[PDB]
C-alpha cells in the first residue's frame, strides 16, 4: 500500500521554524516529483511548491518564497517542508502529495499562535431518564478548554462507530477550543454494551477515556 | 523552466 | 498567476440524477503546443484530497464513470451523472499549466434527500463540571434535513441570548442528513438560580417546535 506520513506539526509561535516530514512506502520515491499543498482551516487548497526527483528543480509559491525551503532525502524516502519566519497566516492543515496530486498524506496541523498548550476536560454527557418510549438513546462526552487543535475521539477504541457523530470545534470566548461526541443507538440496545470515549490531545499529553453512563 | 506536470510520471498513480 | 473561478454551493442534487459543477480560468490552460493541464479533485472532510479527473477528462484510478470532465481553454465542467449518498464533499478545480498551481474555491456538492425532522436530546451539566464552577448544558438535534432549524434556550421560560455556541455536521456519506449541537454556558452561580433547563427547536420536518428540558437536581 502507497503510504505518505506526515510528522513535525504542531503549535509554533509567530516568527518561529518548524521543520515537516513526509515518509513514503510502497512505491520508487525517487522517480517522482513531490509536492506540499495546505489548507487553512475551512478554507481552499493551497499550493506551496515541488521539488523533482534529483532536486535540481524546486519551484515555490509567491507566498512562501524565501522563508520556505522544500528539500527531500531519497535515500531515507522522505519529503520535508522548512518553515522559517512563521506567520498565523501560515496556519494550516499541510499536505504532501506525489507527482500532481496521485496519492495524498494525511496531513499534519501547524498552528501558528502565541498562546500556550492546554490540555481539555472530558465531561459525560446523559440525559435524564424518560418515561415515554424514544427510538434512539444518546449518550457522549464534552471536550472542553483545549489548545491548540486537534483533538482526537473515538468510541471504544473505534469499535464503536455506527451512530456517532463528533462535531466540529468551536472557539468559546475564552480563546480555548471545545467539541462534544455523541452516540446514539437503538434504545433497546442501550445496555448491551459499555460506552468509552477516548479522547487524545497530543500538544498538552493527555489520553483520557471517560465511561459514559446512562 | 521545468514543472512537474511535463513528467512522464506526473498522473500516473504510484501504486 | 491563474486564477480559478467556481461557485462554492452546487444546487441540492437528488440521489440518482446528475451534478454539474463549472469552473472558469484567468487565462488559456493550454501548455505551449500540447496538454491542457486542468484537473478536477475531491474531498470529503476530514479527508485528504483525491485526484479525481485529470488533463480535462482523464479519469485517475478507482474514479468510477458516473464522473467526467469536459472542456476546452478557459472553460471546464465536471459531471457527477448518478449521484450517490458518498459522492457529498468539496470539488476543487486545479491547473497545473503554469506556476505556482492553482486551485478554485471549491464547490460543495449538497444532497437533496427527504426532509427529516431532528432527533432531540438534551443533556445537563456533570456533576464533574459542577465542581468547578461552570455549567456547560447541551442540546443535541440529530439527522436531519434540510440544514436550516432554530434552536432557542429557554431558561424558566426566558430566552437565552449571547451565551450559547453551535457546531454544525458536514452532510453525512450515508443518510445525507446534518446533526447540530448548542451548548449554553452558564457560571454554577447562575446555574443555580434557576430551576428550568429548555431547548426549543423548530425545523421544516416537526409540524410544532419541540421542547427538551430538565429540572436542575432531578436528574
Amino acid at each position: 500500500e502507497v503510504q505518505l506520513v506526515e510528522s513535525g506539526g504542531g503549535l509554533v509561535q509567530p516568527g518561529g521554524s518548524l521543520r515537516l516530514s513526509c515518509a513514503a512506502s510502497g512505491f520508487t520515491f525517487s522517480r517522482y516529483w513531490m509536492t506540499w499543498v495546505r489548507q487553512a482551516p475551512g478554507k481552499g487548497l493551497v499550493w506551496v511548491g515541488e521539488i523533482n526527483p534529483d532536486s535540481s528543480t524546486i519551484n515555490y509559491a509567491p507566498s512562501v518564497k524565501g522563508r520556505f525551503t522544500i528539500s527531500r532525502d531519497n535515500a531515507k524516502n522522505t519529503l520535508y517542508l522548512q518553515m522559517n519566519s512563521l506567520r498565523a497566516e501560515d496556519t494550516a492543515v499541510y499536505y504532501c502529495a506525489s507527482g500532481v496530486f496521485t496519492s495524498w498524506g494525511q496531513g499534519t496541523l501547524v498552528t501558528v499562535s502565541s498562546a500556550s498548550t492546554k490540555g481539555p476536560s472530558v465531561f459525560p454527557l446523559a440525559p435524564c431518564s424518560r418515561s415515554t418510549s424514544e427510538s434512539t438513546a444518546a449518550l457522549g462526552c464534552l471536550v472542553k478548554d483545549y489548545f491548540p487543535e486537534p483533538v482526537t475521539v473515538s468510541w471504544n477504541s473505534g469499535a464503536l462507530t455506527s451512530g456517532v457523530h463528533t462535531f466540529p470545534a468551536v472557539l468559546q470566548s475564552s480563546g480555548l477550543y471545545s467539541l462534544s461526541s455523541v452516540v446514539t443507538v437503538p434504545s433497546s440496545s442501550l445496555g448491551t454494551k459499555t460506552y468509552t470515549c477516548n479522547v487524545d490531545h497530543k500538544p498538552s499529553n493527555t489520553k483520557v477515556d471517560k465511561r459514559v453512563e446512562s | 523552466h521545468k514543472i512537474g506536470s511535463l513528467a512522464e510520471n506526473a498522473f500516473s498513480d504510484p501504486a | 498567476d491563474i486564477v480559478m473561478t467556481q461557485t462554492p454551493l452546487s444546487s441540492p442534487v437528488t440521489l440518482g440524477q446528475p451534478a454539474s459543477i463549472s469552473c472558469r480560468s484567468s487565462q488559456s490552460l493550454v501548455h505551449r503546443q500540447g496538454n491542457t493541464y486542468f484537473h478536477w479533485l475531491q474531498q470529503r472532510p476530514g479527508q485528504p484530497p483525491r485526484l479525481l479527473i485529470y488533463k480535462v477528462s482523464n479519469r485517475f484510478s478507482g474514479v468510477p464513470d458516473r464522473f467526467s470532465g469536459s472542456g476546452a481553454g478557459t472553460d471546464f465542467t465536471l459531471k457527477i451523472s448518478r449521484v450517490e449518498a458518498e459522492d457529498v464533499g468539496v470539488y476543487y478545480c486545479s491547473q497545473s499549466t503554469h506556476v505556482p498551481y492553482t486551485f478554485g474555491q471549491g464547490t460543495k456538492l449538497e444532497i437533496k434527500r427527504t426532509v427529516a425532522a431532528p432527533s432531540v436530546f438534551i443533556f445537563p451539566p456533570s456533576d464533574e463540571q459542577l465542581k468547578s464552577g461552570t455549567a456547560s448544558v447541551v442540546c443535541l438535534l440529530n439527522n436531519f434535513y434540510p440544514r436550516e432549524a432554530k434552536v432557542q434556550w429557554k431558561v424558566d421560560n426566558a430566552l437565552q441570548s449571547c451565551n450559547s455556541q453551535e457546531s454544525v455536521t458536514e452532510q453525512d456519506s450515508k443518510d445525507s442528513t446534518y446533526s447540530l449541537s448548542s451548548t449554553l454556558t452558564l457560571s454554577k452561580a447562575d446555574y443555580e438560580k434557576h430551576k428550568v433547563y429548555a431547548c426549543e427547536v423548530t425545523h421544516q420536518g416537526l409540524s410544532s417546535p419541540v421542547t427538551k428540558s430538565f429540572n436542575r437536581g432531578e436528574c
